[PDB]
């Protein structure tokens, strides 16, 4: 897990060092954009039904070929749909996790690692994710900087699956 | 049984030693399994082994 | 001394010679009055053998001077007398109150019954009483069992018996059984791999797991690796102890693999010149080339060889070696 | 301790199922094969002695370094106690053919045998060339090829089963290396 | 490793003792069903992706704890080792299918396999539910007369499943 | 490693929810009085020797086999490697300060580390209270007021004889 | 449990040597003079708890700081338990004198005693510092050196045996180095 | 490792005091035997394959158990496994007999070998018979004063076989 409080310790304990004025600036500026990334935590847990099951459906119409075709890698039953919006769910789930943390920890570790592994052999596409995650983010409906801590690890999870 | 052909050394930077204490900037990052790591740091070793003994290609 | 076939004797020289010279049994129906030279040997016998070679001192025996008295007349030896002594102050400071409930359970087993319980199930059958009906009855679930009254007829000393086949417990009791038996000078205190305030067998007397059987007393026997389990699961660390199994592509390219046994090594030892390095004698971040010894390494048959080299001039001591 | 009527159980468990007829149909077919079953273990266990005699006096003329002075069969309580070694080992596999599952030999002694005799001192590899001694031994006995005792049985082949006592000791074996 | 005709070897190489006339007919008998031995280890491989994923995907409906949140094959970390592990298995069975053998299945898959998983805390009474789901897998696609002209092998399936239980009874 | 804040994410993950709205002004909390964290471990690390040497002249005067001919830590090759373990403990409780938890501190430093003080015949009460003789020393400059406004700091400097707690009881 | 006159019978039964008299003579000179080693006996096992008593007393005449908050010998508890120590190994020194071999020491008191001192973290420069104080006092009562005492001998050189005391207490220094 | 010299330095550092003077005179012993030691590594070291030939070639014959089919020292890599291990034996006793101790001999032969015969199966009773078939062979080898002068050296005589029977019970 890769905060920024558990990167500077990390350079710290390469150099023998004691924790200096350069270590006690990197721990400073999480706590000076804390305040923002978790108010858009906040607000992304609470619209956490309206996000999940508005991408659900936004990627079926943009392909229709998912809902219509036969085989259980697709959305074309109820049991299909369900495994879809727990997918998106589990993706929405690691934004907020980041949000807390302040980097990009808890998806490299519960989300990342894998992937490509799950995606080949139970057939699904990661062109399905990310019309999931740019209805997600332009449809959060924040503004400011609490967008702009939302925004950017929601293109860290487009960047590795693209 | 035939040993080595005896070769001869020369100068270079890793045969002296630095004067570096509490070294600043560049230094190159010990990955190790003795700091006892998570199992998202144990892929942050793996990573660097295969950036070390093949490219990053 | 060491010796497996030296002198046609396995045993006696992995520190079971007391414990297997004497019976300790008495021969009369009550003791009798007037010698006071006969029966408190037997008393200060089961003073060392049921609180384990611990030291009990004359100002704490007379604090629990009657408990013997009645044992003169009135209760038995084995059933009574060392269940009254159970009872005591004394036995409730050292294996009782300063130590978790199944440290106090798998040390009351050296103490009472002589070996090691096996599993778990042996563990819910004791710790079925504690929780349910009080102290006392947790001390006599032993005492009225098959377990104690078949071994011992009534007037012996329960002794140690966790070594034989008649002694059906498991194959990995004999393995935890000189855990705990560390010769004939030691304590359930003055015991490395657990103190008074610590339990000995947590992951490996619960999960049956038989270890590396070291004889005390040898060139570096003062070793014990620590713990932490591996996995992301149960959400541990990887880096402290080489694993039990050596499955794979690296079980058979060296032949068969074999688990070894490191006692410890220093900063004076790693140069092949018979000295330290003059200077700073460190790295910049200021750690041991061991940054902890007592390691263990995974090694197959073709690289045995150098390994023992690399081990032996470098100060470390090899406690075992154990194939996987 | 595993039966294979319990191996079934726990496979319906964690599964959560039922039991249906799909994994009825090995059972029933062992309750018929049964009786084949118990027309072998008792002629295991009725010339047990002399699978003891040429388990440890078969092994000893093919290296008899062990009752020269110094070695592991020297005296005459390791002499008694490697008579007494191998008698254990086949009776726990007698109980473990009739519950079919290999378990009951694992938890009971295959759990940790290796690690006591690298302290007891014994080699192992004069004990797999011993108990491999005990498998062409037993398989003889199974089948009626014996030669010079040849005992009561009926008439058909159980070279299934015959595989089954050379699938344990195998792994008495292999649990000693 | 050790296939067949290196059983004999090590077999009389512990006494010296030399090969013998009536155990080698046996052995070439074996030859005879040497060509129904390397289209069937072909009946696997080429399947080989189909069979682990579609016993995986049977795994997770039976048994839904393991993909549920706080499961043991919760993590996409995981699950990557949850069909690692599914289709190693299926290696070293049809390794030990074209050798004659089990020797190398229970010598460098086997061998704590099951005390592996005890340390790590997965169910290893649902690893051979998964192992019999690849058994009657390949069982019944190494029957097919696709491909080859029908030949009996009803000789030869018995050895691949008597692999699929070792398996089965290698992990409880 | 993990953080403050990456253990209650890590504990939401295997419930596999969100985090509670009880959770977040419990981290709220956690981030305005950070300043007073970075004002603990500035008092800590400007005084990073003058702890260490003026704890080793405490404990030395009060001990006196520690120095004598024969010593454990008699030795100028032992007086280093002395001052080497006093020297990390402080230096990790303070990157264990500035976490917020302490599993940085016993799997980097302290996990069997009592047992290699075993193997190397150390007396290793001696080293608790070497441990306890830099513990008040630490939190003597937490609570000096000089050039830092006046507040409450009183539950952090507990937390920080915590972990120098946790430190000295498992070298013994 | 060995002794000298069995000490030769675990060395010829390597070479199952049925002993005729020339390995004999130094069992016939054990024979010989140990009357010396009976007659230092009852000149230490008269006089055996005055050894003890100036042992920890001559280690914090020289070694302060034990009896020093933070020492080992601190309070009562922690001191009548060091002269029950040096009490139990200087008992156990004697027995392998009368017997004539090292086994007492090592096969009870040295099978684990390395391991004991360092789970209690007893100093094994100071826990040998008093033995080698009870080495030269365990010397003078067989020769009869003494600034004290003097002992009903005759009169003949046990320089033999007089280092043999110091030849079990080099060997009680060996794990505790 | 420590040497000869090295222990009554040993005994002069974790005593703390200075040098006795009957600490001096002690050493001139030493080189009372220190020419006498030098022509003894002489006969053993110019006699490397003379001894470990004339020792496995009697070895064998008395007892017959190494070269029967399933004997120990079968394959002549297990063979050539004696002749690496027979050596050593002599090797570090030869590194044994140049200190005047036993410390190096136990820092990188000894402390590790009964145990490492017992897991590899190769017996403790055989071990100590080629200590045995070299220990008669170099009593001769050594005793003999064939360059060097005629006098007292019936000290060193029982001391590097005062170092064979240490290896002896080193091992059974
Ligand atoms: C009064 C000295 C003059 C001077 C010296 C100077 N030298 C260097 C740097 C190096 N010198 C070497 C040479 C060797 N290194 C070795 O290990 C060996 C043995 C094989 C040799 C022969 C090397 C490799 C370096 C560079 C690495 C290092 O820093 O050690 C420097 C450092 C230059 C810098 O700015 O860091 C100095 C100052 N220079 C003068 O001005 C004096 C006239
Ligand atoms: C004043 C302190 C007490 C004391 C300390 C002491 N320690 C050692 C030696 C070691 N300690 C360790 C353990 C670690 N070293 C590390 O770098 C780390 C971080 C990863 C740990 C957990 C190790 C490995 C050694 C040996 C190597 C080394 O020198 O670092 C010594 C030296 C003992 C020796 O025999 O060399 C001393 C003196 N001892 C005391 O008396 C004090 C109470
Ligand atoms: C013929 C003599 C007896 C004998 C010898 C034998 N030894 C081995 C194997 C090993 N011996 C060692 C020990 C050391 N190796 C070293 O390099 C050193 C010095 C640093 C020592 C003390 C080791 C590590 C091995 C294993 C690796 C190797 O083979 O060298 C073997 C082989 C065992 C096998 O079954 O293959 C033999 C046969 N054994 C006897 O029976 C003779 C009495
Ligand atoms: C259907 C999946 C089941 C499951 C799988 C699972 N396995 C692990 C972890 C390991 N498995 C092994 C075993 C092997 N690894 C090998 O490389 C080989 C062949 C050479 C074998 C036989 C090992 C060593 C591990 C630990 C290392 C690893 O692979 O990660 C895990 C945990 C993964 C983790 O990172 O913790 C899972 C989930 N478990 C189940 O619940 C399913 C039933
Ligand atoms: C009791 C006698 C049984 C019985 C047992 C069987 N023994 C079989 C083979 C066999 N027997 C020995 C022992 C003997 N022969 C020797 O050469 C030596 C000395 C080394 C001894 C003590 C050996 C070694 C073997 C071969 C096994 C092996 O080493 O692989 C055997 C199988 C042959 C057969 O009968 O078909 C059996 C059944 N025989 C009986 O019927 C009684 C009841
Ligand atoms: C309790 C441990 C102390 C104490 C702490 C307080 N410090 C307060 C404010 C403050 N501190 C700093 C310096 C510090 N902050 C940093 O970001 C860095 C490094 C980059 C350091 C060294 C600053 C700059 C400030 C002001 C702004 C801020 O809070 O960050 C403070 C608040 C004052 C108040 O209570 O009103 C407290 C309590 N004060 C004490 O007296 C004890 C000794
Ligand atoms: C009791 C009085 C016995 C007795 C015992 C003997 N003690 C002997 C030697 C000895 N004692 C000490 C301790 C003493 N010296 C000190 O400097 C201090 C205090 C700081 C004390 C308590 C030492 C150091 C030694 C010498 C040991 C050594 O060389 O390392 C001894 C040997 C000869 C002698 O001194 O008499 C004996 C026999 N003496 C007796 O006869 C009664 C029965
Ligand atoms: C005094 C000369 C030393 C010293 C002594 C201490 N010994 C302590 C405890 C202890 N020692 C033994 C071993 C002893 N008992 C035996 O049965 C045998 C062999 C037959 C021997 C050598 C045991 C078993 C124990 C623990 C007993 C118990 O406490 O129940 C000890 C610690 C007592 C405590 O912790 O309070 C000390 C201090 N230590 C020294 O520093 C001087 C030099
Ligand atoms: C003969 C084929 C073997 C062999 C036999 C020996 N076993 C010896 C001792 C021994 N064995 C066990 C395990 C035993 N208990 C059981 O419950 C079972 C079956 C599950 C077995 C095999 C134990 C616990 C002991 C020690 C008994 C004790 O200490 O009381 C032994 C030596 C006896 C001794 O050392 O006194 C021998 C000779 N060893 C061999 O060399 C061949 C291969
Ligand atoms: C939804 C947008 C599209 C879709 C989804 C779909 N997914 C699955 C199955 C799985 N998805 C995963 C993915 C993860 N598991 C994780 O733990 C994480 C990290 C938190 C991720 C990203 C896995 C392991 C599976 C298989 C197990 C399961 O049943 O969930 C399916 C079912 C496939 C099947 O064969 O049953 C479906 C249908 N597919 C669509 O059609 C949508 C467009
Ligand atoms: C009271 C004690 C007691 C027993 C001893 C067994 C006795 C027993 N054996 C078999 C019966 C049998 N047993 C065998 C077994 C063999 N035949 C061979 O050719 C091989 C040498 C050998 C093992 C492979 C076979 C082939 C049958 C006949 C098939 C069957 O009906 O089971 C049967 C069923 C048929 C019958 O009634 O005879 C019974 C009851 N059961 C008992 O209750
Ligand atoms: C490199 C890969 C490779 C292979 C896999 C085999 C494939 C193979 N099989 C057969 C030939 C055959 N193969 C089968 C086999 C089967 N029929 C069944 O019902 C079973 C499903 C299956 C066994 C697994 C039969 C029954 C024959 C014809 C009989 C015979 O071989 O004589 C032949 C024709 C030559 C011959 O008859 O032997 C070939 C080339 N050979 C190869 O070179
Ligand atoms: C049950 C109790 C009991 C005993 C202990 C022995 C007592 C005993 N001690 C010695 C005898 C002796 N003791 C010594 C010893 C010494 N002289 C010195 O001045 C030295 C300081 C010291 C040497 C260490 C010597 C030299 C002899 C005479 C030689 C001999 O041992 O026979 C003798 C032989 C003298 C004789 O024949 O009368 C006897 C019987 N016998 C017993 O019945
Ligand atoms: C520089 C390297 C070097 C050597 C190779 C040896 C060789 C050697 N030894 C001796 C000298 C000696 N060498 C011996 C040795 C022996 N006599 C015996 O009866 C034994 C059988 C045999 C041992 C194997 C003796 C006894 C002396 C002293 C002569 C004497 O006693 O008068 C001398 C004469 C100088 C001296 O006395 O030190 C030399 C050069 N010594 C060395 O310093």
């Amino acid at each position: 897990m890769k905060t920024p409080i558990t990167e500077a310790i990390a350079t710290a304990d390469n150099q023998g060092r004691f924790l200096s004025n350069t270590e006690l600036q990197a721990v400073n500026g999480r706590y000076q954009r804390a305040t923002a990334s978790l108010t858009a935590a906040k607000a992304l847990t609470g619209s956490a039904q309206r996000l999940i099951t508005g991408a659900a459906q936004a990627v079926y119409n943009k392909f229709p070929y998912t809902t219509q075709m036969p085989g259980p890698a697709y959305a074309s039953s109820a049991i299909g749909k369900a495994k879809c919006a727990r997918d998106i769910g589990y993706y929405l789930r690691m934004v907020t996790y980041c949000l807390v943390v302040g980097g990009t920890g808890p998806m490299d570790e519960y989300l990342v690692a894998g992937l490509e592994e799950i995606n080949r052999s139970f057939d699904l596409s990661p062109s399905w994710y990310i019309e999931a995650l740019q209805y997600i983010k332009n449809s959060h409906g924040l503004s400011g900087q609490v967008a702009n801590e939302a925004n950017a690890y929601i293109d860290y999870a487009i960047n590795t699956l693209s | 049984s035939i040993p080595i052909l005896k070769y001869s050394l020369s100068t270079q930077n890793q045969r002296v030693e630095s004067f570096e204490v509490n070294p600043g900037d560049e230094q190159y990052r010990i990955y190790s399994t003795d700091s006892l790591p998570s199992s998202s740091e144990v892929d942050q070793i793996i990573w660097a082994a295969y950036r070390q003994i093949f490219s990053e290609h | 001394r060491l010796g497996t076939v030296s002198g046609n004797s396995s045993l006696d020289k992995l520190g079971l010679d007391k414990f297997l010279s004497e019976s300790n049994r008495a021969y009369t129906p009550r003791a009798q009055p007037g010698f006071s030279s006969e029966y408190e040997q037997i008393i200060s016998a089961t003073y060392k053998q049921l609180f384990g070679n611990a030291y009990i001192m004359d100002s704490e025996r007379a604090e629990m001077a009657k408990q013997e008295s009645m044992f003169r007349d009135g209760q038995l030896t084995l059933k009574d007398f060392c269940r009254a002594l159970a009872k005591t102050e004394q036995y409730k400071k050292r294996f009782f109150d300063s130590r978790p409930l199944y440290g106090a359970i798998e040390l009351n087993f050296k103490n009472i019954l002589g070996r090691t319980p096996d599993g778990l199930e042996h563990y819910r059958a004791k710790s079925a009483v504690y929780d349910t009906k009080g102290y006392e009855a947790f001390v006599d679930a032993f005492f009225d069992d098959g377990e104690y009254d078949e071994v011992y007829d009534d007037y012996t000393v329960p002794f140690y018996r966790g070594y034989k086949t008649e002694a059906n417990l498991s194959m990995a009791a004999f393995t935890h059984f000189f855990r705990m038996v560390r010769g004939s000078s030691t304590s359930d205190k003055a015991n490395p791999n657990s103190m008074q305030k610590d339990i000995p067998l947590n992951y490996y007397g619960i999960t049956k797991t038989p270890l590396a059987v070291i004889a005390p007393g040898a060139a570096g026997t003062a070793y014990t690796e620590s713990f932490a389990g591996t996995g992301s699961w149960q959400s541990g660390r990887a880096g402290l102890n080489a694993a039990r199994v050596a499955l794979g592509v690296p079980a058979t390219a060296n032949g068969k693999s074999f688990r070894v046994e490191v006692t410890g090594y220093t900063q004076p030892g790693f140069g092949i010149t018979a000295g330290t390095a003059v200077g700073k004698l460190y790295k910049a971040n200021k750690l041991s080339r061991y940054p902890r010894s007592n390691k263990s390494y995974v090694v197959g048959f073709d690289e045995l060889t150098p390994l023992y080299q690399r081990i032996t001039k470098n100060g470390g001591t090899i406690a075992s070696i154990t194939p996987l | 301790m595993l039966d294979a009527f319990s191996r079934v159980v726990v496979n319906s468990d964690a599964k959560a199922a039922y039991v249906g007829g799909s994994d009825l149909q090995a059972l029933k077919s062992f309750i018929a094969d049964g009786n084949k079953r118990l027309d072998a273990v008792n002629s295991i266990v009725s010339n047990a002695s002399c699978m003891v005699s040429d388990a440890v006096s078969g092994m000893i003329c093919e290296n008899p370094g062990l009752i020269s002075p110094g070695g592991n069969c020297y005296t005459n309580r390791r002499m008694a106690a490697c008579l007494r070694d191998g008698e254990i080992i086949l009776r726990y596999v007698s109980y473990a053919l009739l519950a079919g599952d290999a378990s009951v030999l694992e938890d009971r002694c295959l759990n940790g045998l290796k690690e006591t005799y690298i302290a007891l001192g014994v080699p192992t590899n004069s004990s797999i060339r011993a108990v491999s001694i005990m498998k062409a031994q037993a398989v003889a006995f199974i089948t009626n090829t014996a030669t010079e005792r040849k005992m009561s049985f009926a008439a058909g082949d159980c070279t299934s089963l015959a595989s089954e006592v050379a699938s344990y000791f195998d792994r008495v074996g292999a649990a000693i290396s | 490793m050790l296939d067949a005709f290196a059983k004999v070897v090590a077999q009389a190489d512990a006494r010296g003792e030399f090969l013998s006339n009536t155990q080698i007919d046996a052995l070439s008998k074996m030859v005879k069903e040497g060509n129904q031995r390397l289209d069937i280890v072909n009946k696997v491989t080429s399947n080989a992706s189909a069979i682990v994923t579609n016993s995986a995907r049977a795994l997770f409906a039976e048994q839904p704890q393991l993909i549920q949140p706080g499961g043991n094959a919760y993590t996409s970390r995981r699950m990557a080792a949850c069909l690692r592990d599914m289709e190693i298995v299926l290696r070293y069975v049809s390794y030990a299918m074209i050798a004659g053998d089990s020797s190398v299945l229970d010598d460098r898959c086997l061998n704590g396999l099951r005390e592996t998983y005890q340390a790590l805390g997965t169910p290893g009474s649902s690893v051979a539910v998964a192992i019999q789901k690849m058994k009657d897998a390949s069982v019944a696609l190494a029957n097919d007369t696709t491909g080859t002209p029908i030949g009996d092998c009803s000789s030869l399936v018995a050895e691949l499943a008597g692999y699929f239980d070792r398996a089965a009874v290698s992990v409880v």
